[PDB]
């Protein structure tokens, strides 16, 4: 609206585009504000507007010469600019630390700070607090306190994550041709894939039940692995060995027995395809190759056979067990889930056949190879 | 001959928990031991999708420019390939790095121009999905040159971690 628009206007004047710096000092001296006539409460306001402007990127902030004695007034700085990198609050009369402790391990990207003429500078302990408050700081009071790179040699491994890898173009590209053939048939028709499976081939399902941290972008905090926990073969999760001997499936009939238990999927592969990092690597002694794939799929359908209706809860009246009324991991809904799949294929003159098939399903989460 | 017995399955669980321990030790003199498990003649590591020709050089990497780590198993499963005499195991685990600000040797970033060692401060959890290729002699209680494949890759990461991937 027009009434708030002036507060938006003053930020434009006090932000310098080319130098990428936002000078905030002497707020009350804005000539455009005087025609209104003018407290101690406006400081949180801007900060909210700065995030929602969506047109200016700030990475340096000057806030000296504002007449402050306590830092609680600006505590909302960490909530708007986590990647701020150059703060100047010099020429102030702060003298204690309880109001500055609010930024513990925050402003990690910040690596330059000017706090000249402050009373804190005379203390002997002056060096110690920052050294933990801002681990990546390098320059303080225009004097070097850390050896730049020496820093950026610890906090960063010496290469960059690659989303695809393969020894040769002929081998690598052929695997993608296999993967496209394998996955598109997977969603549409389960019956045809038997011809790629040997009587010696073995298949298993592994389920990871860990909850991804909340800091991961687009993290799934309510996973639902209901249909997979009757067929999951996890060594460290279940200790009932007897069950593990039954989870493993060998042969043509056994593999398709599982294939109907799992719900129908549909991947946005060759469309959205930045997501599906895959590596393939040779298998010398058996003259085969190993294809490891990481990605996600959409459970668009439900399994035809429940496997818990023809034999499960055979006694009538009484329902199953933990009342799937939201209980347990939380249910058996239908929803997006990530997966890690590895392959072992032995080539043949007629056609390739799959030796082993491992499938690992986990809660949905973003990839690390993103940009 | 699809061999599948519970006795063999137990050995796989402890062996995977054993290899991770060597990767987690900030020691340096003991590091020569972990080399013996890797195959000296032919071996094919892969760490975050960059190939390493030699296994020995990849271990001096883990001690020189990599901070202390602390893994945490969550899921393991395996499959024995008939005729091959080798088996493949799928491993999932978490990862923490010491974000205190010094490396394994114990040298800080501040330049010297002039109580014991502080306890390390750990960071957020990461995500790992590890595939490795082993032969079947591990069942026979011998661990010399038994590792032939090692695909250590990560699938997700948090934004709060100081490490840049």
């Amino acid at each position: 609206s027009d009434t708030i628009s002036f507060l938006r206007g003053v930020l434009l004047k006090r932000y310098d585009p080319q130098t990428k710096l936002l000078n905030l000092g002497a707020l009350h001296s804005d000539p455009e504000l005087i025609q209104k006539g003018v407290q101690s409460k406006m400081f949180p306001a801007m900060m909210k507007l700065a995030s929602t402007e969506k047109s200016l990127i700030v990475e340096s902030v000057n806030l000296a010469d504002n007449q402050l004695k306590d830092i609680s007034a600006i505590s909302t700085l960490a909530q708007t600019f986590p990647n701020l990198k150059n703060l100047c609050l010099a020429n102030n009369q702060i003298f204690r630390f309880r109001s500055l402790e609010v930024w513990k391990n925050k402003f990690k990207d910040l690596r330059e700070l000017l706090m000249t003429n402050n009373p804190i500078t005379t203390d002997k302990l002056y060096r110690t607090e920052m050294l933990r408050l801002f681990p990546k700081l390098v320059v303080l009071d225009n004097v070097i306190v850390r050896d730049e790179q020496k820093l950026q040699t610890v906090y960063s491994l010496p290469m960059k994550i690659q989303q695809f890898f393969f020894e040769n173009d002929a081998l690598g590209q052929s695997s993608t041709d296999f993967a496209t053939n394998f996955l598109n048939l997977w969603d549409n028709n389960r019956e045809q894939l038997l011809n790629l499976y040997s009587p010696q081939s073995q298949f298993s399902v592994s389920v990871d039940s860990t909850i991804p941290p909340s800091t991961v972008t687009d993290s799934d905090q309510t996973p639902a692995f209901g249909y997979y926990m009757s067929s999951s073969r996890n060594i460290s999760k279940v200790s009932s060995e007897k069950s593990i001997q039954q989870r493993l499936s060998i042969g043509q009939e056994s593999i398709n027995s599982i294939f109907k238990t799992l719900p129908k999927t549909k991947h946005h592969l060759q469309e959205q395809p930045n997501e599906y990092s895959m590596e393939t690597i040779s298998y010398p002694q058996i003259n085969g190759f190993v294809i490891t794939l990481h990605g996600f799929f959409e459970e668009t359908g439900k399994p035809e056979l429940e496997s818990n209706k023809k034999t499960g809860k055979n006694n009538y009246q009484k329902n199953r067990r933990y009342n799937h009324g939201y209980n347990s991991t939380s249910n058996n809904k239908l929803s997006k889930k990530s997966f890690d799949r590895t392959w072992v294929i032995v080539p043949m003159n007629n056609s390739v056949i799959i030796a082993s098939d491992l499938l690992t399903v986990r809660a949905y989460s973003t990839g690390a190879w993103k940009t | 001959m699809v061999m599948n017995d519970a006795n063999q399955a137990q050995i796989t669980a402890t062996f995977t928990k054993k290899i991770l321990a060597h990767l987690d030790d900030p020691d340096s003199n003991k590091l020569a031991q972990f080399v013996q498990l890797f195959n000296p003649n032919n071996c094919r590591i892969i760490f975050n999708a960059t190939p390493f020709a030699q296994a020995t050089v990849f271990l001096q990497m883990w001690q020189n420019q990599v901070v202390q780590t602390q893994h945490a198993l969550t899921g393991v499963d395996y499959h024995a390939i008939p005729g091959s005499g080798t088996l493949i195991c799928n491993v999932n685990c978490k990862v923490r790095f010491d974000e205190s600000g010094r490396d394994k040797m114990g040298q800080d970033a501040t330049v010297p121009i002039q109580m014991n060692k502080p306890r390390p401060l750990w960071g957020p959890y990461f995500g790992i999905s590890l595939q490795l290729i082993i032969d079947d002699r591990i069942f026979r209680n011998d661990f010399n040159g038994v590792i032939s494949g090692f695909n250590y890759n990560m699938v997700y990461k948090p934004e709060d971690s100081l490490l840049k991937i």
